RNA sequence: AUAAUAAUAAUAUGGUAAUAGAACAUUUAAUGAUAAUAUAUAUUAGUUAUUAAUUAAUAUAUGUAUUAAUUAAAUAGAGAA
RNA sequence: AAGUAAUUAAUAUUAGUAAAACAAUAAGUUAUAAAUAAAUAGAAUAAUAUAUAUAUAUAAAAAAAUAUAUAUUU
RNA sequence: AAGUAACUUAAGGAUAAGAAAUCAACAGAGAUAUUAUGAGUAUUGGUGAGAGAAAAUAAUAAAGGUCUAAUAAGUAUUAU
């Protein structure tokens, strides 16, 4: 398993720049032991809690927003997503509902 | 109904030239997987690596005497009443002239910092990404892949410049003038210039001698963040390249899955 | 390094959250006293929020 | 130019540190935070001293003792066996046993182990596994519950030393070119406990030659 | 095959130049000053008639045993059978329980 | 790439050589990027003064 | 669904001990163009809602900033002993 | 001319990884099961506490306290 | 506080320790010295202030075992 392939081996579609990955399209990866990345997290002294969505490559945006077409329950409001590590935040606890959702096609 | 309807493959592979020392004339082209030459730019992971380098470089000397190491007699310079004057104890004292400095450290300081493992290697790859992205790193391999294009016979296949060492003719040899037409030729004289080999290449250290002040080689098992960062032109040789690759690669379990 | 209080230790145990304490005022002098009433003074009590905190100056590695 | 001129800390990673007794303005002025007067202005008193009233652990009694014999036993419930499976990360070969060996290996009990694993029925009416299961002990539930799915399980006694040797024996074999005997038990307790059916202990199953020697020294 | 002279660690080596295996070493204590002494064992002098330690302690003994265990070199180091210390199998098998644990 | 390179004189950045998938995308690049300093030598870039207008 | 700036309505803006947030001056280390038509310091007079930095003039040194800016550290700020 | 340093512990924010984490040579640490002074005891026999685990008690329940479960183990 | 400060005495480039009348538990390791986990752990205390190991696993380490005794008595042990 050579982490440099021979020159034909890979293909046009594996290389970046090809396939318009990062726009409109976002990714999401497993953890090392292949479970969904969604994990809950207890803030400022356990009264807060709140999930946690890792491991996204891509538009982060239209994630959010696809996740929200698909768990209209959980209010817009209670959405946010940092920037910089590329984390999507639910107010509540939603890992139940929100693995449900990720699993369908990833 | 589709349920997430924007969702696709990342791609996996970065195409990165490979190319001789003495002229940098590409030779094949060698996919590099996009964890190790295009990732994201996190500054903070940067900045993480950075400062966590900086500290463990330190040296600590820092040493003034403090009251107990100042060499003054134990014994009240004073009578405590009578004299007309403030209360003094032993000559040692902060607020004195020749007195020792309160809270004094004493060398060796310790400075160290750590860092998570997986954390450092995050941090290297995002410093080569940067390098690569900017179109400042070169690749210099062969004789281990297959070659789409034949090597100049001058040129060599790794950093290292040979006949630097016969050196019994003038106050000069090959190795330097090799070295500063190599400088010219691609603009790159007074900018600063990394060179990562795979061995001791005694031949390139030879003849970058006269440049130590912007120019710089390492070995594999000895690069830094800061240096590659540093560094406006990296060089590095294929072989290393993987090593580093393999050292920083994000271990990953069987993950089968439908 | 900091130190157990082993005179904490040897009166409070860690349960759950919290540590657990036993009842003083049952070790002599009881007779005379309703049985009822006395059942009161045995078994465990949980440690108040008032002391916690020095509780767990005390008990670092609790 | 060099990202080094740059880089700056995630948001939210970073503080000022208060500075005492550097300007009035600055909100620790003179006393900086002390007070007015005071031991605790110009000393250092205990933080848990109250005072001289008879303090909080002196009060009461000292309660308990503690057991040096005790031999802690880490915990694997079946839902987290099920679990693997389920996952796909219980590679097992047919007719192998999912002994300590197994379970460190495979990722289901990580972490230092000293003492044993005793499996416990947290999931059992989801588990369905046939497979032969081997531990320190399991709870009766977990008994019923592997055997209620074809399986089974057995209870075997292991040293500190023995155990060592059964988690990773190459270990043995490269230092000492020996993989060490086990122990056969010799405390009563130890004896009494995988002597009982109840338990499934691997004497009592088994049969081996130390119950044997027991009952021809006992009737001698 | 000599070439696995050095093959063998330092001790069982040093054992074997001192004592070769080729002399026949006695099962029993005997005198200090005959040939036939073993070394693991505590023999008695002849003119003062008092015990000797043995040359090589227990747990040297017992270290240049388990290396000759370990390279199938039985037969060739003296006998051990009169120093009360059995090694591995024959100390499992012929093992005398407890009192305790039987009764 | 090479010979677009060894003829034109220029070196194009292997990021760039990965991403331009057609001969359009190589020329629109090389001349959008290389021309205008080519061209006007003010109008070049400078390592040491990168936010420059 | 954000950031900067500007508008309209409403509420609030004394403060010792204390708590919380944000900035400025000096020095050191990493990165770091420019240059006597410049740089540093001092005086005077202006500008910016101003412990700071800037414009001009004057005086002295230097063919010259550890200079702008982001980090990391302080022998990091004195009418109070 | 005055809140500094070393070795530890507990909380809060961010970052990495995540039912695991650090570290790899082993070992260790923490989390993953709550209790009891302690012991060979340890969570839905069929669904939300009316079930279950531990502690007192019992033949077993009730009673008091804490904890556990309603495609995916926290 | 502490077998610390201080005084006195003796020797070498170093000195001290060192090849088990050692640990450990029915299975085993195999001298000494230093550091880390073990471990603030067992243990101990006007059960206050406080004090606090060992086994085992790692790192530095060197060829690291080897006889020089006629195999050791007012010695072990006991009382104090
Ligand atoms: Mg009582
Ligand atoms: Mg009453
Ligand atoms: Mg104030
Ligand atoms: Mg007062
Ligand atoms: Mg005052
Ligand atoms: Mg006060
Ligand atoms: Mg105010
Ligand atoms: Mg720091
Ligand atoms: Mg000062
Ligand atoms: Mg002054
Ligand atoms: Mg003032
Ligand atoms: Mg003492
Ligand atoms: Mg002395
Ligand atoms: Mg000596
Ligand atoms: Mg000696
Ligand atoms: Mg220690
Ligand atoms: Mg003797
Ligand atoms: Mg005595």
């Amino acid at each position: 398993a050579p982490i440099f392939p021979k020159l034909e081996d890979v293909k046009m579609h594996e290389l970046i720049g090809n396939n318009n990955f990062g726009k409109k399209t976002y990714y999401v990866e497993r953890s090392r032991t292949g479970n969904l990345p969604v994990y809950s997290a207890y803030k400022n002294g356990g009264n807060k809690i709140i999930t946690e969505i890792r491991k996204i490559e891509g538009d982060v945006i239209q994630l959010r927003n696809d996740l929200q077409e698909q768990l209209p329950f959980i209010p817009k409001k209670s959405w946010s997503v940092v920037m910089q590590s590329k984390k999507i935040i639910i107010k509540g606890n939603a890992v139940e509902a929100v693995k449900r959702v990720l699993t369908k096609k990833f | 109904l589709n349920p997430l309807p924007n969702a696709a493959i990342p791609p996996k592979y970065a195409l990165v030239t490979v190319r001789s020392f003495p002229s940098l004339e590409p030779l094949t082209f060698v996919p590099v997987p996009t964890s190790t030459v295009a990732a994201p730019l996190r500054r903070d992971i940067l900045w993480r690596a950075v400062v966590y380098e900086n500290d463990n470089r330190r040296v600590g000397a820092s040493n003034p005497p403090g009251r107990s190491e100042n060499g003054f007699s134990r014994r009240k310079l004073m009578p405590q009443k009578g004299s007309g004057r403030a209360r003094v104890g032993d000559a040692n004292s902060p607020t004195r002239h020749n007195g020792g400095r309160a809270l004094a450290r004493t060398a060796p300081n310790d400075y160290t910092t750590e860092l998570p493992s997986k954390v450092y290697s995050m941090a290297f790859n995002n410093a080569l990404s940067h390098q690569y992205k900017s179109g400042k790193l070169f690749v210099i391999g062969g004789e281990k892949v297959d070659l789409i294009s034949p090597t100049p016979e001058l040129d060599l296949n790794r950093l290292d410049l040979v006949n630097t060492n016969t050196v019994e003719g003038k106050e000069i040899f090959e190795g330097e003038v090799i070295f500063r037409k190599f400088l010219e030729e691609f603009q790159l004289k007074g900018k600063r210039l990394l060179f990562i080999t795979d061995k001791t290449r005694e031949g390139l250290i030879k003849s970058s001698d006269p440049y130590k002040q912007k120019v710089d080689v390492i070995q594999k098992e000895l690069v830094e963040v800061n240096d590659i960062l540093r560094a406006q032109a990296v060089f590095i040789e294929l072989e290393a390249l993987e090593y580093l690759a393999m050292a920083h690669q994000k271990e990953i379990l069987h993950s089968v899955s439908n | 390094l900091m130190k157990t209080h082993k005179g904490t230790a040897k009166r409070w145990r860690r349960t759950g959250n919290t540590f657990k304490r036993g009842i003083a005022g049952r070790k002599h002098g009881n007779i005379g006293w309703s049985h009822r009433s006395l059942k009161a003074l045995t078994g465990r009590k949980i440690a108040h929020p008032a002391y916690s905190k020095h509780l767990k100056r005390l008990l670092p590695y609790h | 130019v060099s990202i080094l001129g740059q880089l700056k800390p995630s948001d939210g990673s970073t503080k000022s540190f208060k500075r005492l007794g550097r300007g009035p303005s600055s909100g620790l002025g003179k006393t900086s935070g002390r007070g007015q007067k005071g031991q605790k202005a110009r000393g250092k008193v205990k933080s848990w001293f109250e005072g001289g009233q008879t303090p909080i652990y002196k009060l009461f009694p000292k309660i308990g003792f503690t057991n040096v014999g005790a031999k802690p036993l880490k915990e694997l419930n079946l839902k987290r066996i099920q679990w693997f499976h389920d996952k796909n990360r219980l590679h097992l070969q047919p007719g192998e046993v999912l002994d300590m060996n197994k379970m460190r290996k495979l990722g289901l009990v990580t972490g230092p182990i000293k003492y044993g694993v005793k499996i416990l029925a947290s999931g059992k009416f989801h588990y369905n596994l046939p497979i032969a299961l081997e531990a320190s002990r399991a709870s009766a539930k977990a008994i019923a519950a592997i055997e209620k799915a074809g399986g089974k399980f057995t209870a075997r006694y292991y040293t500190p030393l023995g155990l060592r040797a059964h988690l990773n024996p190459q270990w043995f074999l490269e230092k000492r070119g020996r993989v060490p005997l086990q122990a056969r038990p010799t405390k009563r307790r130890d004896i009494d406990f995988y002597s009982k059916e109840e338990k499934r202990g691997y004497l009592v199953m088994e049969k081996d030659k130390l119950l044997q020697d027991i009952k021809e020294a006992q009737n001698k | 095959y000599k070439q696995y002279f050095d093959s063998l660690p330092l001790k069982l080596k040093s054992f074997f130049q001192r004592y070769p295996p080729s002399i026949k070493y006695s099962p029993v204590s005997t005198s200090t000053k005959a040939i036939n002494a073993n070394p693991f064992l505590p023999n008695k002098h002849p003119v003062t008639q008092r015990f000797h330690d043995p040359k090589y302690s227990l747990r040297r003994m017992s270290d240049v045993y388990k290396l000759a265990l370990r390279y199938g070199v039985e037969e060739f180091l003296p006998p051990i059978e009169n120093t009360k210390k059995l090694f591995f199998e024959e100390k499992y098998n012929k093992k005398t329980l407890m009192k305790g644990v039987l009764l | 790439t090479k010979f677009l390179q060894s003829k034109s004189g220029y070196l194009i950045p292997d990021y760039e050589l990965t991403t331009l998938s057609t001969p359009l995308q190589f020329k629109r690049y090389i001349k959008e990027k290389i021309l205008p300093s080519a061209n006007d030598p003010k109008l070049a870039y400078k390592e040491a003064e990168p936010n420059a207008i």
